[PDB]
RNA sequence: ACAGGAUAACCGCUGAAAGCAUCUAAGCGGGAAACCUCUUCCAAGACCAGGCUUCUCACCCUCUAGGAGGGAUAAGGCCCCC
RNA sequence: AUGGUUUGGCACCUCGAUGUCGGCUCGUCGCAUCCUGGGGCUGGAGCAGGUCCCAAGGGUUGGGCUGUUCGCCCAUUAAAGCGGCACGCGAGCUGGGUUUAGAACGUCGUGAGACAGUUCGGUCUCUAUCCGCCGCGCGCGUCAGAAGCUUGAGGAAACCUGUC
RNA sequence: GGGGAUAAGCUCCGUGCGUCGAGAGGGAAACAGCCCAGAUCGCCGGCUAAGGCCCCUAAGCGUGUGCUAAGUGGAAAAGGAU
């Protein structure tokens, strides 16, 4: 609603093909896709923008239109700047370092753990504890993100694991 | 996770949803989340 | 158990309205 | 893909190790086979290889089998089986008429044999299946042997097929898998497998690099 | 008196039927219709005398809401604990034949003649088939008003 | 066995209705000894009664030529025999 | 509210016969799961755990007393599961118990004799017609008769775990 | 209405109430007591009740306006829930 109402800029070197529904955009870090469903019309406000449109107010239409916008307002926004998460690995030992483009980490097991990229996405390390996902696509980088997040077992007693930038974990004592 | 057929939002942070057909309450304090089945 | 409560539940057919012999 | 090769039981012996361990190894005499035909995916619908062992007196074969055996061109065999492969890749290594010998394995190679069973008979419980029978003594009036019950009563009323009875074992094909190999002789053409291999000594036997370690 | 069928008397037509998108239950009943022959004039149920069936495009089925993957076709070996069940989605991407077959088989008598008639049903996962030299008649399935 | 697909509880990413929020309502993922394949056995009486092949791949007389019948055969099998 | 296994309520089929406790042998099924496997919360530091969700594939000991089921104990175990199928199974076995006639003790009865008190002893019949099941054959069929090699619908078997 | 636990296909009474008993046929998936209806025999005649009209099963994937997203429909409580 005030959300999927709002038309959406669209800034200079930024090629949007309507193609129907299907619509696929185009900028100087790639050619997204998208897709929408029949109901909602995607037309395109020529002021510079595009605007979403639908039919009826029923609950389907009111779910999925703001849905859309919001979509291709990341989808835009990402191929002009894209995303960029940042990851910190607190610990005792710990550590992670870059093998070209795949990335390797010391969490306490007895073997190392890797990672495969992604078609669509690098690594890129600061420091030895710290270090960034940087993509396009949000659902990757945070899917990536959030798998690396998983690795270690969450221990809230020594502050040990992996942490999105400003992820204030919860904490407790055992005392003994 | 707290299974029981009765649930509430205990403190004043508890939201109360709906996923997959199954009625939950999340909340940042995991003693409190719980869901129906 | 589940024998008599599906006697006593076929019952309220449309045919027989609301009523069958035994139960 | 897949080494496979036709021979004969022979029988069992001991031989030694560098170790000095003793290994009960069984023979087997791999002639030299025959690739009689072949099995691909636009004639058949499936990628495989037929062989051929043995020897016959060019009378006791039958015209049929003499003309799928000349018009392949090679002369006749006693016994004739067929390795099932997996595509072009163990295709593109055989070729009809071939001569197959022993040599194609190494010692320390993992095989699996497929051979048919040795008979027993019309046997029992206690035989086939190993079922503790009855007791001996303590008043039992004609049961030593003899299996016990068999269901219910009134509930089923029925016996629960493949329910274990008495009746023919033996003379089964049979699969004995991840048997080590010792030694191969080129000169007379003979593997000496570890391990105790189906069969009657005089029969037929299939061996065949194995699937877990291969 | 009344009419009754003579051994030279049938007349036999290939029908053809596309699944494109097409509701199961809607092609099914419509197979069974013609299969059994309550098309024809010449209907006896002593007699077989419906058309033979040709179904493309069966992998192209679709059916409403989660019968995809909350269904469960069963059978049963008549060993114990030998029942078994698949999905619909599984036994599609297995062999899409099978559904529609048995789909349509629940819509025939399951007599001497329900089996003398599966005999007349042909389906093809493809959109193809070899039975062009019958030159099959399309059938579309329509509704008649009233 | 190893591995592989779709999954349960579960963990989630992107995100509305509901200006934030939410594993979901559209979508995308990971995920168990259970499930389907893989492993060994049987199996075309699987009546949708399969397939690739090979050999023989040719005689005679009747009923009035109606369609059957009745002979001697090839390939091959069976019986008797060790 | 469930489940229908427990002691019971009704007395609806069976008294011109439905053979009854336990044990053995043999299974097969359910999960409201003992172990193994995955997991959420902790008054979870770690090792051990407590409770909850999913989960049935496999496995789930030998022994002393008792006729006993149940139970208690010993020694181990990864673990020593709960229940159903005429409280599974006697045309498959036992027959210790219970429930024929013998006999004895206590108590009741004047007496014959009785006791959901006790104690020692005491015949377990049958050639499988049909369904069913494990295996094995003859015949016919699959549009000519035959011989070899085989694909795979669909079914079965197996699936356990420990210690350094 | 009593006894029972305001349980029983329980038991005991009432009733110009019923049916079965002694009563077929149709519907109820099969089903003595439920709903319809009370069979003189025949007809390769017609109209209707209860019930039902996607195929099996003869008759409507009938018309109109709205609800349902749960396979509810095609068992269920106290209570819980944007």
């Amino acid at each position: 609603s005030r959300i999927g109402k709002q038309p959406v800029p669209v800034p200079s070197g930024v090629d949007v093909t309507i193609n129907g529904q299907n619509l696929s955009v185009k900028g100087p870090k790639g050619t997204l896709t998208l897709d929408v469903a029949e109901p909602i019309s995607v037309s395109r406000a020529e002021d510079g923008a595009i605007v979403v449109t639908r039919p009826d107010d029923e609950r389907r239409s009111r779910s999925l239109h703001g849905l859309s916008r919001t979509l291709i307002a990341n989808l835009v926004t990402g191929v002009t700047e894209g995303y960029t998460q940042k990851m910190e690995i607190f610990g005792v030992g710990y550590r992670v370092q870059l093998k070209g483009q795949n990335l390797e980490f010391a969490l306490g097991y007895s073997h190392p753990v890797l990672i495969e990229a992604p078609e669509g996405i690098t690594f890129a390390v600061e420091s030895p504890t710290k270090f960034s996902v940087s993509g396009i696509d949000k659902q990757k980088v945070g899917q990536i993100s959030a798998v690396i997040r998983r690795l270690r077992r969450p221990d809230p007693y020594k502050g040990k694991g992996v942490r999105y930038e400003g992820e204030q974990i919860r904490r407790k004592v055992g005392k003994t | 996770m707290k299974v029981n057929p009765s649930v509430k939002p205990i403190c004043d942070k508890c939201r109360v949803i709906r996923r997959h057909g199954r009625v939950m309450v999340i909340c940042s304090d995991p003693r409190h989340k719980q869901r129906q089945g | 158990a589940k024998r008599g409560r599906k006697k006593r539940d076929r019952k309220h057919s449309k045919a027989n309205h609301g009523k069958r012999p035994n139960a | 893909a897949r080494k496979g090769i036709l021979g004969t039981k022979l029988g069992m012996t001991q031989v030694f190790d560098e170790n000095n361990k003793v290994v009960p190894v069984t023979v087997v005499k791999a002639g030299p086979n025959v690739v009689t035909r072949i099995r691909t995916t636009e004639r058949d619908g499936y990628s495989a290889v037929q062989l051929a062992y043995g020897e016959i007196s060019p009378r006791k074969v039958i015209k049929p089998v003499a003309g799928q055996f000349a018009a392949a061109g090679v002369n006749p065999r006693r016994h004739v089986a067929e390795l099932r492969l997996d595509d072009e890749a163990a295709v593109a290594e055989y070729e009809v008429g071939q001569e197959l010998t022993a040599e194609i394995f190494s010692d320390g190679a993992y095989v699996d044999v497929t051979g048919t069973s040795k008979g027993k008979g019309f046997a029992g419980t206690m035989k086939r299946h190993g079922f503790r029978g009855q007791g001996a003594a303590h008043g039992a009036q004609a049961v030593h042997r003899r299996p016990g019950s068999i269901g219910g009563c009134a509930t089923p009323g029925r016996v629960f097929k493949g329910t274990r009875m008495s009746g023919r074992m033996g003379n089964d094909r049979v699969t004995t898998q991840n048997l080590k190999v010792h030694k191969v002789d080129a000169e007379n053409g003979v593997l000496l497998i570890k391990g105790a291999i189906p069969g009657r000594n005089g029969g037929l036997v299939v061996v065949r690099s194995a699937i877990k370690r291969g | 008196p009344t009419y009754t069928p003579k051994a030279g008397d049938t007349t036999r037509s290939w029908y053809v039927i596309d699944a494109s998108d097409v509701v199961l239950g809607r092609l099914a009943s419509a197979a069974a219709t013609l299969l059994r022959g309550k098309h024809k004039p010449t209907f006896t149920p002593n007699v077989d005398g419906g058309d033979f069936v040709i179904v493309i495009n069966a992998d192209k089925i679709a059916v409403s809401g989660d019968k995809l993957t909350k269904k469960f076709a069963y059978r049963h070996s008549g060993y114990p604990g030998g029942l078994r069940k698949r999905t619909i989605g599984e036994l599609l991407e297995k062999h899409p034949t099978r559904v529609v077959e048995n789909a349509i088989i629940g819509m025939l008598p399951h007599n001497k003649l329900g089996r003398q008639i599966q005999k007349k049903l042909k389906v093809y996962a493809g959109p193809d088939h070899p039975h062009a030299a019958q030159q099959p008649i399309p059938f579309e399935i329509k509704q008649v008003a009233q």
